[PDB]
C-alpha cells in the first residue's frame, strides 16, 4: 500500500461519523436533484427515478468486517466514478443551479476521504496489500432523457445504499 | 381519337431520417414524343392506409423531346419512422395541336418506404431545435399500449396510428427553459420521453465600436439582444472577420459564468492604416452579422503612467519624466500636466513630447513657484481629439527651496 | 547564519472556510526566506504552503478542509546556506474547529411568575456534525460585572433554556457563546444581546404612610391630611397605576377612594378612625397597612426627652433616650425657619427599635432647621419636641 507513516486509532469512529454525515448529504442531494430536474419528474418520481441499477456491487451484512470494508471499498470508488460522471453531465445541461454543484462537490470531497479512512484500515489492519477494482464505460450518454433517468436512478440507489450502510457500521 | 399519356414509373425514391424529408426522382419518356408539348406532373404523398395527406402539382415541358431526369424533395410533418407511405405520380398531356380529347394517365406502380427498427430509440424526433411557435408532431412507437402523453404538465389527447403506435399533435409551442420539455409517454410499466428545444434566432450584435491601448492589437466589443434561451452545445458562436486582409478570430466560451460585455482580440497588422471589420454570428436556428469601419490612428486611448518620479537639478523646478508602454514611436503625445496650488488654484498646461521606444519618456518646465504646498497629476491626450488617459498615482515631490 | 528551527508550530481551523497554521520566527539572521509548509493525509499529499513574503503570518492553504481525517504538518525554512525541518505533529481538524454564534436570540416574559423566564436561540449549521455546548452570562439594566450561570447546566445540545430565582420588574440582558462539548477546541464569538422583562406579580410589604391633622375648624370639626411617599422602582414591581385607602369605624362610617396623587382633604368627625391604604397595581392582590388616628382630647402621654442634633459630619444625625416600654413607631418632621415667609414640613417613618438616624432630605447650608420629633403610640402621638441646629 506504500503506507508513509501509521494511521490512527479511531478510524471506527471516524468511518461511523462519516457514514452518518454521507447518508445526510446524500438525502439532500437526492431532494435538491429531484426538485430541481424538471416538471414531469416528481409527479411520476416512483417510475422516473426508481431505485434499480443494472450493475451495482452488493452488500453482505452478515459477512465479516474484512469483507465489509472490502465491498465498502468497491461501493465509494463506483459511486465516486458515478458521482463525477453526473456532475459533468448537469454542469454540461444546466449550468444555471449552484447549490446542486457546491452539494455534489461536498459528497465526492467527503466520498474520497471515507476512501482515504478505509483504506488506511484496512491496510494497517489486515494488511490486504492490493484489491480488485474493475472500471466500466460511461453507462450514459446520447441521450438527455436516458440521462437524466439513470442519474436521478443511481442517486435514489445511493440515497438506499447509503441509509442501509448507515445502520450496517 | 382518345390520347392517353404513357404510364410513367417510379425510378427511385430515398429519405433522410436525420431531416424527416423524402426524395424522388423520375425520367420522362420525352424521346417517344417529338413535339414539344406542355405536361403536368401531379405527386400526391399517402400515408397511413391512404390517407390522402397532402397533394402537389408541378408543371413542366419536355425538353425538344429529350429524356433529362427531374428530381423532387418533400419534408414530411410526421417522422418517417412513425408509418408507412406511399407515392404514386401520373402525367397529363396537352397538345395545342391535337383536336380530340385528353385524359388522365393511370397512377404509377406503388412504392412504399418502411423504416426497420435499428435503434433503441422509441420517440421521434431526437434533440430537434425549432422556433417558438412552430408546429411539431411527436410520435412513440412501441409494442405495448400507450396510456396518455404530455408535455408542459397538460395531458394532450393523443392519435392512434396503423399498429399499436400513438401520436401528440402539440400546436403552438412555448418557449423552453435551459432544459428541453420532456415529451414522455406514460406506458403501464414504462416511461419513454424525448426532450424538444424552442429557442429565438440570434439578435443583430449592436453598438460596435474599438479603441485601442496600444498599436499592436485591437480590442472590439458589443453586446447581445434577445436571449435566444439556448445554452450549451447549441449556444451561438460569435466570430470576427476582416474584409481586406481576411484574418479571422474566434470567441471562446469555455467559463459559464461568463461577463455582459464581449470582448475580442485582434492584432494589429503592420502598417494598414484602415480597418473595416466585419462580425458574424452563428445558431442553428439564424444567423446575423454587422460590420463597422474605424481609424486606428483616430480610434486610440492611451495608458495610465506608473512608475514615475518628480525629481530634477539644482536648477529650474522638476522636469517630469513618465512610462507609458505600447508601441507610439511614430505619433506625438499631449500630455496636460495639471499643477495645484495649496488647494487654491489648479493651472492647466500641456507640451508636445515625441514618440520613443518601449521605455520612460522626458519632458520640462518653466518657473515653478518654491514648496507651497504643490501636487502633481498628469492626464495624457492627443492631437486627435478623443477620451483622456486615466489619472496615475499624485506625487508631491518638491525641489528644495529658501 | 542558519534560521533556527520554527518551532511552537501553532495551528487553528475554521468552520466554513480553509484552515491555517502558524510558527515562530526565530532570529533576524539578515536573509531572505521562504517558509514553504506541507501537508500530509498518510496516503496522498497536495500543495506546499506558499508563505507571501509581504505578509507571512500563518499560510495560504488552497485544499478544501474534511474533519475525522488526520493531517501531518510541519514547516520547512531555508536561507541561501542551510538546511532545516520543523517538528511534526498528527492531529485531526475537527478539534480545532471555532464554532459560530448564535443568532436571533429571544427572550419571552412567564404569565404571573416573576422570577421564571425562558430563553430561546438557534443553534448554527455544525450542530450536526459536533455536540455543542453553551456559556451564558447574564447582568441588570446597568451594570459592569456580568453573572456567570453555572456551566454544569449547559453542558449539552438544547434549544431553550429557563433562568429562575430573578427579581420582579428588573429589566436582564443576555448574550452566550458555543463550544465543542469535550472541551477541546475554540471558543466562539459572543452572540448579539437580547434584553427581556419580568413580571409585575405583586407590590412591597407595605406602603407606609402619616396622618396630619388641623385643629377645630368648626366647633368639633377638623380636617386630616394623608400622606404617603412614593415606593421606589425596585420596590413596587410596575408602573404605580393608583393608591387605594379605606377607612371605617364608630359604627357609620365606611368609604373608600382611588385617588390618583398622594395628598386628599377629606373632613372627618371627632371620633376615632382606623386607615388602611393599598397600591392596586395590574394584577391586583395588594397588601394593606393600619394607622390608628387619636381621639379628641389626649395629654400629652410620655413624650420624648434627651433630643439632640448636630453636625459631624455631613448629615444632622438625631439621637433620643430609650422611650418607655410601649412605643410602636417614630415620624419626625422638620422645616426651616424662614424669615418673612412661613415653612413647609418633610417626614420620615422610623421603626420603634431604632433610636438615631439621619434624615434625607434636601436641606441647604448656613440655615437654621426645627426638627420636631412626634412619639407614635398604640394610643395615639405623644407631646412631641423641638430643636434647632446648623448643617455647617
Ligand atoms: C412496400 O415495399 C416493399 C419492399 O420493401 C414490398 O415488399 C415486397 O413484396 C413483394 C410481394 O409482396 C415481394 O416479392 C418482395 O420481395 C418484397 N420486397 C421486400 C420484402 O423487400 C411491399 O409489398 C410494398 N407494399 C407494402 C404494402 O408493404
Ligand atoms: C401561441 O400562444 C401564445 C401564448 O400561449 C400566444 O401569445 C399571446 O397572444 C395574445 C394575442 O395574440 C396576447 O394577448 C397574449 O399576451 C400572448 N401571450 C403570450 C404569453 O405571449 C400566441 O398568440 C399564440 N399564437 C397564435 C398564432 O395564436
Ligand atoms: C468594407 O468593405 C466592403 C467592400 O467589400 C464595403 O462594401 C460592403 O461589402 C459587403 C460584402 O459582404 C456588402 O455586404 C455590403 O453591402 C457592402 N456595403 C456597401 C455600402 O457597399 C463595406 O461597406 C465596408 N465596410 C464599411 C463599414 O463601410
Ligand atoms: C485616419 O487617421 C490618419 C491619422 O490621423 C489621417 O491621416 C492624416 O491626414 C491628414 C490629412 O487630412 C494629414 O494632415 C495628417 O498629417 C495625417 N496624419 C498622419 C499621417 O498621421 C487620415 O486622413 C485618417 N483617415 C481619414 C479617412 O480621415
Ligand atoms: C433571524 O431573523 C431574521 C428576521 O428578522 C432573518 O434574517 C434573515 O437571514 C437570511 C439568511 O441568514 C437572510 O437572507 C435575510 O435577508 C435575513 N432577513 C430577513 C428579513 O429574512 C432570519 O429569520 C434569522 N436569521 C438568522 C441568521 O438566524
Ligand atoms: C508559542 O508557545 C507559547 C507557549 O509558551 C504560546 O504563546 C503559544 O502556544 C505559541 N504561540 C505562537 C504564536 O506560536
Ligand atoms: C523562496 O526562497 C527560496 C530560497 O531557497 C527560493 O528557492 C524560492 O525560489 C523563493 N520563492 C518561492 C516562491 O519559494
Ligand atoms: C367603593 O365603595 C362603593 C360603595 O358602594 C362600591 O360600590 C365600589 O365598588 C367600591 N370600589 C372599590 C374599588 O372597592
Ligand atoms: C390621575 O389618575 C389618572 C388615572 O385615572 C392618571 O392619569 C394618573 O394616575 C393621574 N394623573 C397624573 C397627571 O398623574
Ligand atoms: C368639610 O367639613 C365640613 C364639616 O363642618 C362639611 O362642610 C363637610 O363635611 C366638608 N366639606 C368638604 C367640601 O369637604
Amino acid at each position: 500500500c506504500a503506507i508513509r507513516h501509521p494511521c490512527h486509532n479511531n478510524l471506527m469512529n471516524q468511518i461511523r461519523s462519516q457514514l452518518a454525515q454521507l447518508n445526510g448529504s446524500a438525502n439532500a442531494l437526492f431532494i435538491l436533484y429531484y426538485t430541481a430536474q424538471g416538471e414531469p419528474f416528481p409527479n411520476n418520481l416512483d417510475k422516473l427515478c426508481g431505485p434499480n441499477v443494472t450493475d451495482f456491487p452488493p452488500f453482505h451484512a452478515n459477512g465479516t468486517e474484512k469483507a465489509k470494508l472490502v465491498e465498502l471499498y468497491r461501493i465509494v470508488v463506483y459511486l465516486g466514478t458515478s458521482l463525477g460522471n453526473i456532475t459533468r453531465d448537469q454542469k454540461i445541461l444546466n449550468p444555471s443551479a449552484l447549490s446542486l454543484h457546491s452539494k455534489l462537490n461536498a459528497t465526492a470531497d467527503i466520498l474520497r476521504g471515507l476512501l482515504s479512512n478505509v483504506l488506511c484500515r484496512l491496510c494497517s489492519k489486515y494488511h490486504v496489500g492490493h484489491v480488485d477494482v474493475t472500471y466500466g464505460p460511461d453507462t450514459s450518454g446520447k441521450d438527455v432523457f436516458q440521462k437524466k433517468k439513470l442519474g436521478c436512478q443511481l442517486l435514489g440507489k445511493y440515497k438506499q445504499i447509503i441509509a442501509v450502510l448507515a445502520q450496517a457500521f | 381519337v382518345s390520347l392517353i399519356p404513357d404510364t410513367p414509373e417510379i425510378l427511385n425514391l430515398s429519405a433522410d431520417f436525420s431531416t424527416s424529408t423524402l426524395y424522388l426522382k423520375w425520367n420522362d419518356r420525352g424521346s417517344v414524343f417529338p413535339h414539344r408539348s406542355n405536361v403536368i406532373w401531379e405527386i400526391k404523398v399517402l400515408r397511413k392506409e391512404s390517407m390522402e395527406l397532402v397533394k402537389l402539382v408541378t408543371h413542366n415541358t419536355t425538353l425538344n423531346g429529350k429524356d433529362t431526369l427531374h428530381h423532387w424533395s418533400w419534408a414530411s410533418d410526421m417522422p418517417l419512422e412513425c408509418a408507412i407511405h406511399f407515392v404514386e405520380i401520373r402525367c397529363y398531356i396537352d397538345n395545342l395541336h391535337f383536336s380530340g380529347l385528353e385524359e388522365w394517365s393511370d397512377w404509377s406502380p406503388v412504392k412504399n418506404i418502411s423504416w426497420i427498427p435499428d435503434s433503441q430509440t422509441k420517440v421521434f424526433p431526437q434533440d430537434k431545435v425549432i422556433l417558438v411557435g412552430s408546429d411539431i408532431t411527436f410520435c412513440c412507437v412501441s409494442q405495448e399500449k400507450v396510456l396518455s402523453a404530455l408535455i408542459g404538465h397538460t395531458n394532450c389527447p393523443l392519435i392512434h396510428l396503423d399498429g399499436e403506435n400513438v401520436a401528440i399533435k402539440i400546436r403552438n409551442i412555448s418557449v423552453s427553459a435551459s432544459s428541453g420539455t420532456n415529451v414522455v409517454f406514460t406506458t403501464e410499466d414504462n416511461i419513454f420521453g424525448t426532450v424538444i428545444f424552442a429557442g429565438y434566432p440570434p439578435d443583430t450584435p449592436q453598438q460596435l465600436n474599438c479603441e485601442t491601448h496600444d498599436l499592436k492589437e485591437i480590442i472590439c466589443s458589443w453586446n447581445p439582444g434577445r436571449v435566444t434561451a439556448l445554452v450549451g452545445p447549441r449556444a451561438t458562436s460569435y466570430t470576427l472577420v476582416e474584409s481586406f486582409s481576411g484574418k479571422y478570430v474566434r470567441l471562446k466560451r469555455a467559463e459559464a459564468p461568463t461577463n455582459e460585455s464581449y470582448q475580442l482580440l485582434f492584432q494589429m497588422l503592420p502598417n494598414q492604416e484602415i480597418y473595416n471589420f466585419t462580425l458574424n454570428a452563428h445558431n442553428p436556428l439564424g444567423r446575423s452579422q454587422s460590420t463597422i469601419l474605424v481609424n486606428i490612428t483616430e480610434k486610440v486611448y492611451p495608458h495610465t503612467p506608473t512608475s514615475f518620479k518628480v525629481k530634477d537639478i539644482n536648477s529650474t523646478a522638476v522636469k517630469l519624466s513618465w512610462h507609458l508602454p505600447g508601441n507610439f514611436a511614430k505619433i506625438n503625445f499631449l500630455c496636460e500636466i495639471e499643477i495645484k496650488k495649496s488647494n487654491s488654484v489648479q493651472e492647466q498646461r500641456n507640451v508636445t513630447i515625441k514618440g520613443v521606444e518601449n521605455s520612460s519618456y522626458l519632458v520640462a518646465l518653466d518657473k515653478l513657484n518654491p514648496y507651497t504646498l504643490y501636487t502633481f497629476r498628469i492626464r495624457c491626450s492627443t492631437e486627435t481629439f478623443w477620451k483622456w488617459s486615466k489619472w496615475s498615482n499624485k506625487k508631491q515631490h518638491l525641489t528644495t527651496e529658501a | 547564519l542558519p534560521p533556527e528551527k520554527p518551532k511552537n508550530l501553532s495551528c487553528i481551523v475554521n468552520e466554513g472556510k480553509k484552515m491555517r497554521c502558524e510558527w515562530d520566527g526565530g532570529r533576524e539572521t539578515h536573509l531572505e526566506t521562504n517558509f514553504t509548509l506541507k501537508s500530509e493525509w498518510a496516503t496522498h499529499k497536495f500543495a506546499d504552503c506558499k508563505a507571501k513574503r509581504d505578509t507571512p503570518t500563518s499560510c495560504t492553504v488552497d485544499y478544501s478542509t474534511v474533519y475525522f481525517v488526520n493531517i501531518e504538518v510541519w514547516v520547512e525554512a531555508e536561507n541561501a546556506l542551510g538546511k532545516v525541518t520543523s517538528d511534526h505533529i498528527n492531529f485531526d481538524p475537527v478539534y480545532k474547529v471555532k464554532p459560530n454564534p448564535p443568532h436571533n436570540l429571544s427572550v419571552i416574559n412567564s404569565e404571573e411568575l416573576s422570577s421564571i423566564l425562558k430563553l430561546t436561540w438557534t443553534n448554527p449549521s455544525i450542530k450536526s456534525v459536533i455536540i455543542l455546548k453553551y456559556n451564558i452570562q447574564y447582568r441588570t439594566k446597568d451594570a459592569s460585572t456580568w453573572s456567570q450561570i453555572p456551566p454544569e447546566d449547559t453542558a449539552s445540545t438544547r434549544s431553550s433554556f429557563t433562568v429562575q430565582d430573578l427579581k420582579p420588574f428588573t429589566e436582564y440582558v443576555f448574550r452566550i457563546r458555543c463550544m465543542k462539548e469535550d472541551g477541546k477546541g475554540y471558543w466562539s464569538d459572543w452572540s448579539e444581546e437580547a434584553s427581556g422583562i419580568t413580571y409585575e406579580d405583586r407590590p412591597s410589604k407595605a406602603p407606609s404612610f402619616w396622618y396630619k391633622i388641623d385643629p377645630s375648624h368648626t366647633q368639633g370639626y377638623r380636617t386630616v391630611q394623608l400622606v404617603w411617599k412614593t415606593l421606589p422602582p425596585f420596590e413596587a414591581n410596575g408602573k404605580i397605576l393608583d393608591y387605594e385607602v379605606t377607612l371605617t369605624r364608630w359604627k357609620s362610617h365606611l368609604q373608600n377612594y382611588t385617588v390618583n396623587a398622594t395628598k386628599l382633604t377629606v373632613n372627618l368627625t371627632n371620633d376615632r378612625y382606623l386607615a388602611t391604604l393599598t397600591v392596586r397595581n395590574l394584577v391586583g392582590k395588594s397588601d394593606a397597612a393600619v394607622l390608628t388616628i387619636p381621639a379628641c382630647d389626649f395629654q400629652a402621654t410620655h413624650p420624648v426627652m434627651d433630643l439632640k442634633a448636630f453636625p459631624k459630619d455631613n448629615m444632622l444625625w438625631v439621637e433620643w433616650t430609650t422611650p418607655r416600654e410601649s412605643v410602636k413607631k417614630y415620624i419626625l418632621e422638620w422645616c426651616v425657619l424662614s424669615d418673612k415667609a412661613p415653612c413647609i414640613t418633610d417626614w420620615q417613618q422610623e421603626d420603634g427599635t431604632v433610636h438615631r438616624t439621619y434624615l434625607r432630605g434636601n436641606l441647604a447650608e448656613s440655615k437654621c432647621y426645627l426638627i420636631t420629633v412626634t412619639p407614635v403610640y398604640a394610643d395615639g402621638p405623644g407631646s412631641p419636641e423641638s430643636i434647632k441646629a446648623y448643617l455647617k
